[PDB]
RNA sequence: AAUUUUUAAGGUAUGUAUUUUUUUU
RNA sequence: GUUCGCGAAGUAACCCUUCGUGGACAUUUGGUCAAUUUGAAACAAUACAGAGAUGAUCAGCAGUUCCCCUGCAUAAGGAUGAACCGUUUUACAAAGAGAUUUA
RNA sequence: GGAGGUCAACAUCAAGAACUGUGGGCCUUUGCCUAUAGAACUUAUAACGAACAUGGUUCUUGCCUUUUACCAGAAC
């Protein structure tokens, strides 16, 4: 079932150069052009899912070889114990979610405790097969990653059939903060100045007023006074007001980032290089 | 006058009833068996001749529900109702 | 709410002779063959058996704008093709009724919403050698006529038709607008 | 009747025989989802159909008749139907008695129960439009006949007149020598569609003449819907045949009003 | 109304699933959308499958499944239940089998991982695995006499299904036992459930002392 | 008196055309 | 087919078999879907054009559009993701000057 | 009619140590006082589970080119 599901999604997306082998290793078969490369970038839903099937396939394969007669009972129990402890080393699920290192370390610890109670008085050898603790640990990890994979895979497929949303309103974050600050300032100035003037003509005039604003801000940074020849006083009042607002925000951020840098907290990189210009 | 008590108790109810219809329908639309826990013959054919009974068949839970649903853009024509009346030196200074 | 609310438009003709009918309501079925937008699909069956399921092709709006039937795409009054019912309304009066309709994609997707309406809806080896033939009549007419009275080639550029019966004896029979004559070797 | 009525159509092809899916090696790897050969360049997918029907011989009574399902088996039209007497659709060439029952719905969907699309298709492909009633068929790729060339249009015309003849009515047929395109108009809509599927990707000549044994190999012939006839000769006639039909359709429409009162 | 669900022949499922192996036909267009649509639920099917694993004293478990008629997915619909003391006895008893068999044989080989090569498609049950008789499980000798109470029903899949007195019923909840049986189970489980039995021993080790040590940022000598 | 292990992305563009059987004067 | 009852047959301490019958028990599946070329996946390869500002080489972040792609995504990437930097003549008169010009 | 069902639906399951019903009395039925009937399941080294996972937001941290994936404590 699983193998057919993942092949149909892959081939659906149009990737026939990526090959799933029957142990759920996703291998490229060929050298890829960048477009091939960008389309075959492939998310954590697919990979995490695939790794999860790989764990399953592994255990079911052990019981198969028990049933085929190739192995033994004791060797079966030791086998699945070895699987449930070494999922780190056999699978690689940790790459796609790294939080799982908690379950992996727990299985390692349960290993130690079970061995040195088990192997007391006899041997270093591989004989083992008390798999109940590790099995529980993995079952619980499963208990909580069902809603992850259902939300992820739900999104991946509902996008795959129905396409992504057109709107996509993007939040304000660290990178695109001060661009938004600009935009709100420019709008905020056009509002006032357009509400002052008598009526008839705006748009070229609208464009020109903003150039006076930015010029005036540049003058504020350089400490140059920014007088202008004949300009209506009220407009000058407006521009000075908003430039004092922007100057206050600019200075306050200059100080805040500076104490943040002093005490040692992580200020990134260009916030330092940007800061020192402000200061 | 103020709206009055008996009228405000009316529109409060009829709106509150209406909104729940939107919230319920909207929760039960999207993909969640989890979030959906918060939630008529209808036709006399034309002249009424045949009559009708309508029953909505249950879809297969694997297949995409709303098979016709796909995200697409639409440019909307302008609404029917029309014509709301608007009813409303310095050039050298400004 | 505008999506589900309008009731479906289905003819009395195709809807069958049955006294009471069950039909299937799918909130989102196929798009129109016209506007290419989703709508609510309605199956039904004329009889509790038949072999054939009936399916609403176009929208309620796209049908209403054309004053036609969803299942039939025939006029909701007279059960006429739209390619025709306009021509009847063009003959009457003088020049009208032509529907310039729905090209590109976002055109028709935009066009279906407006209530302006459209067109007509708003108002609501023996070779005989054959000559003297009107270009217009089809071969199907000729042979049918011969059959009624009692195998064939025609050339329509020529206006000449040849006829081989399965026996001159037929020749005598039929010999019991045309240029006939009987010859072959 | 003597041909169709009594018989239940013999199975055209055994289940085992029918071509397999997965057309062979157009591309480096098969795509399970879209069934195609993905990566590489196709070199004209098209081939001559290995199958064709025998209009008189294969036609017979079937289970669709007892059901009386309106729609026709298309795998019969290709002569490829493997169900035969157990098929649920009608096996035969359309007549005016069966057309009359379809005549309600033939506008929205073809004779096979395939819904028509509004705008046609670029190259005038499989099914037409439910906007226009088109009785005119276009033939192309006469290379389906293969290299063997015929002395005049007489050989062509008569052959085309012979082959399409069995598939229903014919209003007229015109081959063109300058352009290898022959326009066929059946009397009826439903017949034009039945011929399209039956005659596509096919070969020509006699059963055993010349290169017939190696006939299977070639490019195959197109059968497509046809554009309006541009010459004012038929353009008058198409419009004149239009009006005269329109006048017939006023009377019946005032008759059921004459009935209505 | 509500008639319960109809159990079926496994043959039906088998035919479904191995039919859908090869699909290139057009008839599969709506059975492929079911495969993709089913991918959302797969991590749950892995759960139910993997919590019902056999346990060593079982040679095989036969578990209910719930399958999609298009063969898109197959859920294991049981949940396991166990009598706690009976279960502890079984695991403890195998435990002793493991030590005896570890000390027993000199060379202990371990399975190669993965067991099957990448390119070999997963072998079918009905052909390969079904015909062979199963190898014996771990069990334990268990004694001729002492264990006479438990020895009959100990290693059964669900140890007591049909006993009116010993257990609720086929639904298999609410166990009830007699004294000497419990004597036998407590006797068997000594390698595992052996532990201290005074509240007094635990002393600083009980939760509340750990919650304190966390709150005060101290540590008991052996505490976390 | 005891740490802890890794995968993607920001680098090698992107765009257009290309395998087609000759729509009636 | 089961069961109840009745009516007949051969055997019959009335019962077993056999036939003909009245009634009860049980009551409308499935399809939005037909099996390759003609109702529409894409990629690669080939040829052509080449990846912002500017004197030149570079980090980027936004905005606008009936552009989207990878991604679980309201993160982040995709040449700063792409496309955009073109075209622009009338709410229009007031004063005066010259000339033609008619009751 | 009983014994059952790895059957289903519906109701309920963290609160002044904590539930309802009823009769009477004051209020004029909410509420207060008084008499009385019945309280399955879950709780005191606190709880449906002698078991134990994941996510979100906001704080304080740890790795530190940025996002994902992450370190580990808290509140909700
Ligand atoms: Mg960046
Ligand atoms: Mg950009
Ligand atoms: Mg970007
Ligand atoms: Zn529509
Ligand atoms: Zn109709
Ligand atoms: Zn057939």
């Amino acid at each position: 079932q699983g193998h057919n599901m993942l092949n149909l999604l892959i081939h659906r997306k149009g990737l026939t150069y990526l090959h799933l082998d029957y142990n759920f290793n996703l291998k490229p078969t060929k050298t890829l052009t960048t477009k091939e490369r960008k389309k075959s970038r492939l998310g954590n839903s697919f990979h995490l899912m695939r790794e999860l099937l790989k764990m399953m396939k592994l255990i079911v394969d052990t019981h198969v070889q028990f049933r085929l007669g190739n192995v033994d009972a004791f060797q079966l129990a030791d086998g699945i114990h070895y699987i449930l402890n070494h999922i780190g080393q056999l699978t690689g699920i940790y790459r796609y979610k790294y939080k799982v290192m908690h379950q992996i370390r727990a299985c390692k610890d349960l290993k130690h405790i079970i061995y040195y109670k088990f192997n007391k008085n006899l041997g270093k050898g591989p004989g083992c097969g008390f798999w109940q603790p590790a099995w529980r640990v993995w079952l619980n990890f499963l208990r909580g990653t069902i809603p992850l994979l259902e939300r992820y895979i739900g999104n991946l497929i509902t996008r795959q059939f129905e396409g992504r949303s057109n709107e996509i309103v993007k939040t304000t974050t660290k990178q695109r903060l001060d661009a938004y600050y600009d935009l709100e300032l420019r709008n905020s100035v056009m509002d006032d100045i357009l509400e002052m003037m008598p009526e008839s003509i705006r748009q070229k005039k609208a464009r020109t007023i903003l150039q006076h604003l930015s010029e005036a801000w540049r003058c504020w940074k350089a400490n140059i006074p920014w007088d202008v020849p004949g300009m209506p006083a009220p407009i000058k009042k407006i521009i000075e007001r908003y430039i004092k607002s922007k100057a206050d925000a600019w200075v306050s951020a200059a100080h805040y980032n500076r104490e943040r840098i002093k005490r040692g907290a992580h200020v990134e990189k260009t916030m330092v290089k940007k800061n020192l210009g402000r200061l | 006058p103020l709206p009055t008590k008996a009228e405000i108790q009316e529109c409060t109810a009829r709106t509150k009833s209406y909104i729940q219809r939107l919230v319920n329908a909207k929760l039960a639309n999207s993909n969640n068996r989890a979030s959906s826990r918060y939630v008529a013959p209808a036709n006399l054919l034309l002249n009424n001749s045949h009559h009708i009974e309508v029953v909505s068949k249950q879809m297969d839970p694997l297949l995409p529900r709303f098979v016709g649903k796909k995200a697409r853009k639409v440019v909307a024509p302008t609404e029917n109702d029309e014509v709301v009346p608007v009813l409303h030196a310095d050039p050298n200074e400004w | 709410d505008e999506i589900n609310e309008p009731p479906p438009n289905i003819c009395e003709q195709c809807l069958g002779d049955e006294a009471n009918i069950r039909m299937t309501k799918i909130p989102q079925g196929s798009e129109c063959k016209i506007c290419t937008l989703p709508f609510t699909l309605y199956h039904f069956k004329t009889s509790k058996r038949s072999n054939n399921i009936i399916k609403t092709l176009i929208c309620v709006r796209c049908a209403t704008q054309r004053n036609i039937c969803q299942c039939c795409m025939l006029d909701s009054r007279w059960h006429i093709p739209i390619q025709l019912r306009d021509h009847l309304i063009s003959l009457v009066n003088e020049e009208n009724v032509m529907t310039e309709e729905a090209k590109n994609d976002m055109m028709k997707r935009f066009l279906s919403l407006k209530n302006v309406k459209l067109g007509g809806a708003q108002i609501t080896t023996k070779s005989f050698f054959l000559y003297n033939i009107d270009a217009s009549i089809p071969e199907w007419k000729i042979t049918d006529t011969v059959s009624q009275l009692l195998s064939l080639i025609v050339n329509h550029k020529a206006k000449c038709g040849g006829l081989r019966f399965q026996s001159s004896e037929l020749g005598e029979r039929f010999v019991s607008i045309f240029i006939i004559p009987w010859s072959s070797g | 009747m003597t041909s169709w009525r009594d018989k239940s159509a013999k199975v055209q092809v055994k289940e085992s025989e029918l071509p397999s899916s997965i057309p062979a090696q157009t591309g480096l790897t098969f795509n399970i989802w879209y069934n195609k050969w993905s990566q590489g360049f196709a070199g004209n997918t098209r081939f001559v159909s290995p199958f064709a029907l025998q209009p008189q011989l294969h036609s017979g009574k079937t289970r669709g008749d007892n059901d009386g399902q309106l729609f026709f088996c298309l795998f019969f039209a290709k002569g490829m139907c493997c169900l035969g007497p157990k098929c649920e659709y009608l096996h035969h060439i359309p007549d005016e008695e069966d057309i009359g029952k379809l005549a309600l719905r033939t506008e929205v969907l073809d004779c096979f129960g395939r819904e028509k699309f509004a705008d046609y298709r670029e190259d005038m492909g499989g099914i037409g439009s439910f906007r226009k009633k088109n009785k005119t068929l276009y033939v192309g790729g006469i290379d389906g006949a293969l290299n063997s060339k015929h002395l005049k249009p007489a050989q062509i015309e008569s052959r085309i007149r012979f082959v399409f003849s069995r598939l229903g009515d014919i209003d007229r047929i015109r081959y063109v020598e300058s352009k290898n395109c022959g326009f066929v108009k059946f009397k009826y809509q439903a017949n034009a569609e039945f011929a399209k599927e039956a005659m596509s990707n096919q070969t020509l000549l006699l059963p055993s003449d010349k290169e017939w044994d190696d006939r299977r190999e070639g490019t195959g012939l197109l059968v497509k819907w046809a554009n309006e006839d541009p010459d004012p000769a038929a353009q008058k006639r198409l419009q004149e045949e239009l009006k005269l039909e329109s006048l017939n359709m006023m009377v019946h429409l005032i008759n059921n009003n004459t009935n209505s009162a | 109304a509500y008639t319960p669900k109809a159990e079926m022949p496994p043959e039906h499922l088998r035919k479904i699933i191995n039919t859908h192996s090869d699909m290139a036909s057009k008839m599969y267009n709506t059975d492929k959308k079911a495969f993709l649509g089913a991918l959302k639920y797969l991590p749950h099917a892995i759960l139910k499958l993997l919590e019902n694993m056999p346990h060593p004293w079982e040679q095989a478990k036969e578990v209910k499944v719930l399958y999609h008629t298009s063969g898109a997915i197959t859920f294991v619909n049981e949940t396991p239940r166990v009598i706690e003391p009976v279960y502890t006895a079984q695991w403890s008893a195998t435990w002793i089998a493991m030590r005896r068999e570890k000390r027993d044989r000199t060379h202990f080989k371990r399975m190669r991982f993965p067991p099957f090569d990448d390119d070999e498609p997963p072998l079918s049950y009905e052909q390969h695995i079904e015909n062979i008789e199963p190898l014996d499980p771990i069990n334990l000798p268990l004694d001729s006499q002492d264990d006479e109470y438990v020895k009959d029903w100990l290693y059964d899949s669900r140890p007591l299904e049909e006993d009116s007195k010993k257990v609720n019923g086929t639904s298999y909840k609410k166990w009830s036992f007699d004294l000497p049986e419990m004597s036998n189970l407590y006797r068997l489980s000594t390698p595992l459930r052996d532990e201290v039995t005074d509240k007094n021993y635990y002393y600083l080790f009980d939760k509340k002392s750990f919650f304190n040590g966390k709150a005060l940022n101290n540590a008991i000598p052996g505490g976390p």
